[PDB]
């Protein structure tokens, strides 16, 4: 028994242990309490206004469009407090967690975004906070760890199944299921059991909200298309929402090609997976043969998942929404490309969205489009990692 | 089959609790499990549950975890773990045998087939950790046409509307994780209630035999044998035995 | 002869060899011109909006204020494109150095932010940009140096001198006075020859006119004091410069107590050491008995500048404006202070000015007072530096 | 003293240029600095421009600043710069003797008292590097009270009002760095022209000559001697006798 449809056409639902059922409910009914609720409203706006810096700019790119019909415009998630959108939904999930009257946080990270966005969340409204990581990602995101640990918070490293997000993520599950009385698990992207979809959604419409009255005010008109990159779906749900029922607008999600398709060396479940059951969803995955959960691969940790939210699943099916991928070379050149002629250093997760945009205008120069690109976060966490591959390759 | 049924009218008429250990199929290879297993009936096992290795065990703490990455480091692979489980069944015509498993692997070739070959190799339920009774329909339907029991958790957090519908969902035993859970249980006409919370001593199965369980299942206590023993395949069995014979014993009253 | 005063009482002044004085000279002209020209301060204004994301938050910080009588607002430049408050007045001088018909830009910096902010304005408005910057510094500083050619930037390290920030400042200076027709001298802080302390203060002006209007948003009335570190001068003029008239606001300028002042190691000028003539202006000196610049310390490399800009000292002279100092020890635990209760990772320059801010609250604390302090920077530059500090001292 | 006025006087009497070398004062040292310089003047040189080591030569390029890298490196003060030219004035009465200097060092203990000490040792001009006439007045002023000529730079983007105010403040001679600039200057009765704009060759000295200056300074290529010749002291005066000769050679015609 749910409030809300926990399912978008087939892909979704709660495919956790029986012991874990309460939790989801208990969370869903706090949801659309909060939801119908002014005072949580007038919160969650105020720290977001006040505390994140929201409205986020919208930033037309003259440079990189010159002598071509494009114009495209980058909606500005990298000024966000915390330097990515994760920062907005972590913001609601910690009150939700307050109205629960939780006193701690677990959250899953890979990359570290989320990981520090649930740190800094946790460290204002006073909430323990534990990060589980797997392993891996500990080893390689060492920046991101110590800025967590400097906000109070514990990294917990997970060395079970490929000691990465995923069994990160299994982690944070287990974690959950005994201590749900006391802690609140603040995933961190638009997929897992419901009503985590819906409710990371519903705290990250703001971006494309606000790009929809940002590009009125500036054109006059919707956009003829709107990308964002894919990880788990949280970015990409956060800008279509507000879109959804303007049949004109196309919405545009990227995944990771990886060292390429064909490779099998890549994170586009959606389009190249097929559907399974895992994290307590029903959804594409990257799988075996067998059913085993496939590793998958992307130079962009961020977007290194082998599954993908089951709202994207659904909106690929009936067709509102297309699909596309974008290699590390690709989302390489793209990076190079914003810093070098607009001067925004791009998380390398946004250079893959950014990437598909600027092959819809090169592919095409004379189409007239107008096009807006999430631009998920800021890029300093990547400067090493180009840095390594433009000198090994020898520029 | 009727080998749950069977089983629990013996003990019942032997005024005796079942004891259920679980063990992860070819942990730690397919030839040590096998003899794993066989050591286990042979030292008084009622019934077995037994793990498919899976990438991404939910439910399982870390005693399973490494029973899983055991298995992997094997090679051991689903349609091994079903010639196995045929191998166990040609050999033991009257044991139940139940599967714990995960959604994806049910799912992941059909899930009437999957049903369809556990009814062939003579496997008696199936436990799907990471299916609740809220999405089970699916799971409980190709189950029951195949003539194997769809197994449901009643965790010690449930209500009385959960407890109806595991009782009138599950078939074969109750997975259990007090008196309250166990009369409703009765009062619902649900499936025997096995107790599996943490047991790992011979008091536990007593214990859980007094409270009107018709039994115990040592999720966990069994691999942690396998676990300490690992260097010496022999002493490993002695060990098992041993610690099975005990959880026996504490049945019989 | 000069249209505007070049002089705050006595400190200030053109102290450049004379080949510089037309370049001065033109400069002077052109954002007189500018000023009064409403075309140049729209497009300004759309650049600092939509580009660099202003009006930036004004964050009232509870948790570190609680059981005192101090209320303390936070302005948040850490969130402003590029990191730091560098960014206003790098899109004013761009758009000049256009207006001039100026192709290239020559920029000193330390730290770094300045040159990244130089890079990124240069990146964006096509122009061709230089930085120079001390040997000691380019060293020091390998990740903001990557930034600044990642955006197309030639770095150019400086091995005269100390080869550190002053001696890039000459550098820079030295090549303007050659290359002035084709190049804009796009100095970093509000020192230097006159127009230079005018024309920083009035492109970093927003941030005082800013502040104003929210704090009489939130609270109804002025702050009874604002507060800013001073490196050269230029965040903290531009908090203070729309209050000067405001008698009942406390200006308050927090300058490197480094080591401790009594040790000699500090970069404290305006307050210990004396007024001398350098990098074309008369202005309080860090000096030797004899008369030669002296090295400055603070671990904050920001604040690393053995002088201050003229408006300082005047206001100083005056008593409309009071300097105090900070010390390493004291901005190490304002930045953990921070982190850990309030989320926000600020610059080692911009923990000055909190630590001092925290000072006043501790050492009074049932005194009733709304204060400011302006956030200069955010602070993922100081991660490793913090860090290696914390593992050293055995935390 | 009237030591720039003697010289011009005596070179427009001989139908001849002045030729002025620049030198950092204790480059590389104080006793070879003393040695340099008294080359310099048994070589021809007419005049001296001497320098003081400063921490931040802003109007230097790096030829000088190695120069002042140099006389730090063997820890000269500018006190020890004025005990020098004590020396040089008291071995030699006549050659005008000016510095080049940062308008710090001058500002220092007090602009009067250092122009007071310039006139205790003998000196006769000072250029202060980043002091335009703009900001010149109390310069200017404590130096014309203590008998030294003030010397300003006119640079080749100036202008006409420039010019006049150059002709009008300067003494000693005017530091030029064309016919317009030249013949000005005259019209408006500035002190005499020396060439100072990269004359590093006797040619050089010819055309400054012949296009109206009374001279040349040549500011850098002195420098530029040391700088190849520090391994070897005795080759250093030799080049330094050898170059200025050459110069002197080229201001007779
Ligand atoms: C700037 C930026 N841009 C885009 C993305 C992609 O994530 P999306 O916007 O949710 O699709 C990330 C994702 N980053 C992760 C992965 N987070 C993550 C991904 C998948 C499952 C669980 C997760 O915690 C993190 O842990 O911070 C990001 O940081
Ligand atoms: C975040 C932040 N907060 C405060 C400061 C202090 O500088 P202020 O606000 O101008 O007083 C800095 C100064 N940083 C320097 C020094 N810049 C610099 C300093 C002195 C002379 C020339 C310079 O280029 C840079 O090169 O980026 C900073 O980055
Ligand atoms: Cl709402
Ligand atoms: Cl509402
Ligand atoms: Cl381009
Ligand atoms: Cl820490
Ligand atoms: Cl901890
Ligand atoms: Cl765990
Ligand atoms: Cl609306
Ligand atoms: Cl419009
Ligand atoms: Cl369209
Ligand atoms: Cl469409
Ligand atoms: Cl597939
Ligand atoms: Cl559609
Ligand atoms: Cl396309
Ligand atoms: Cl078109
Ligand atoms: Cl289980
Ligand atoms: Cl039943
Ligand atoms: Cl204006
Ligand atoms: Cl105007
Ligand atoms: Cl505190
Ligand atoms: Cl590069
Ligand atoms: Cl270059
Ligand atoms: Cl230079
Ligand atoms: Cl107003
Ligand atoms: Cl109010
Ligand atoms: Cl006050
Ligand atoms: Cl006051
Ligand atoms: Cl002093
Ligand atoms: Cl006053
Ligand atoms: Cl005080
Ligand atoms: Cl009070
Ligand atoms: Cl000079
Ligand atoms: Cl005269
Ligand atoms: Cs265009
Ligand atoms: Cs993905
Ligand atoms: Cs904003
Ligand atoms: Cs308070
Ligand atoms: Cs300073």
């Amino acid at each position: 028994t749910t409030l809300l449809n926990p399912y978008f056409g087939e892909f979704g639902g709660m495919y956790v242990p029986q012991i874990l059922m309460p939790a989801l409910n208990q969370l869903e009914e706090a949801f659309v309490s909060a939801q119908k609720d002014p005072e949580f409203q007038a919160q969650f706006a105020d720290l977001l206004k006040n505390y994140a810096g929201r409205p986020t700019a919208l930033t037309k790119c003259q440079n990189i469009t010159a002598g071509t019909r494009t114009t495209l415009y980058l909606k500005r998630e990298d000024l966000l407090h915390g330097g990515a959108h994760k920062t907005n939904q972590v913001l609601g999930q910690a009150l939700l967690a307050k109205r629960m009257g939780k006193s701690e946080i677990i959250a899953e990270t890979g990359a570290g975004a989320h990981g520090v966005a649930s740190a800094l969340a946790s460290a204002l409204l006073g909430l323990k906070c534990r990060i589980y990581m797997g392993a891996k990602d500990v080893e390689r995101q060492s920046p991101n760890v110590f800025r967590m640990r400097l906000m109070g918070a514990e990294v917990i490293p997970v060395h079970s199944g490929s000691a990465t997000l995923k069994d990160a993520c299994n982690e944070a599950l287990r974690d959950w299921s005994g201590s749900y009385e006391t802690a609140h698990y603040m995933l961190g992207t638009a997929a897992g059991p419901h009503p985590y979809p819906t409710i990371v959604r519903e705290f990250q419409r703001m971006i494309g909200e606000e790009t929809k009255a940002q590009i009125l005010d500036k054109e006059g008109r919707l956009p003829d298309a709107v990308i964002a990159c894919v990880g788990g779906g949280s970015n990409a749900i956060g800008m279509f929402a507000d879109f959804i029922n303007d049949t004109s607008v196309g919405l545009i999600g990227v995944e990771p090609g990886g060292h390429g398709i064909e490779t099998g060396e890549h994170g586009a479940p959606l389009k190249h997976g097929r559907v399974g059951i895992y994290f307590g969803m029903k959804a594409p995955m990257m799988q075996t043969a067998d059913g085993q959960i496939e590793e998958s691969y992307s130079i962009s940790a961020g977007l290194d998942f082998p599954s993908v939210g089951p709202q994207h699943a659904y909106l690929n099916s009936i067709g509102r929404a297309d699909y596309v991928s974008i290699t590390d070379d690709e989302a390489l050149e793209a990076f190079k490309t914003l810093c070098r002629h607009e001067g925004i250093i791009p998380a390398l997760e946004s250079s893959h969205a950014l990437a598909h945009a600027l092959k819809m205008m090169r592919e095409q120069p004379e189409k007239e489009q107008l096009l807006v690109v999430n631009l998920s976060g800021r890029g300093d966490k990547d400067i090493f990692t180009v840095h390594d591959i433009l000198k090994a390759r020898g520029e | 089959m009727e080998r749950y049924e069977n089983l629990f009218a013996q003990l019942n008429d032997r005024r005796e609790g079942a004891f259920v250990p679980f063990v992860t199929l070819g942990d730690p290879g397919i030839e040590q499990s096998l003899k794993i297993i066989d050591t286990l009936i042979d030292a008084g096992a009622d019934a077995l549950e037994l793990g498919v290795p899976f990438s991404d065990p939910l439910a399982d703490g870390p005693t399973i975890q490494n029973a899983n990455l055991r298995a992997f480091a094997a090679g051991v692979t689903p349609a091994q773990c079903f010639e196995m489980l045929a191998l166990i069944r040609e050999k033991h015509p009257t044991i139940p045998i139940g599967l714990l498993m995960y959604a994806n692997l049910v799912f992941n070739n059909g899930i009437d087939a999957f049903y369809a070959r556990c009814e062939q190799v003579g496997v008696d339920s199936v436990l799907v950790a990471d299916v609740p009774v809220e999405e089970s329909a699916p799971f409980r339907q190709a189950a029951l046409r195949h003539n194997i029991a769809p197994i449901f958790i009643c965790p010690p957090n449930a209500d009385d509307d959960l407890l109806r519908q595991v009782a009138s969902y599950g078939r074969g035993y109750t997975y259990l994780l007090l008196h309250h859970l166990i009369e409703k249980l009765k009062e619902y006409h649900a499936a025997p209630a096995l107790q599996g919370f943490g047991i790992s001593s011979p008091e536990q199965v007593s214990a859980a035999v007094r409270a009107g369980a018709a039994g115990a299942i040592s999720g966990s206590a069994i691999v942690k044998i396998i676990e300490k023993n690992l260097a010496s395949p022999k002493q490993m069995l002695a060990e098992l035995r041993s610690f099975v014979s005990a959880m026996k014993a504490a049945s019989r009253a």
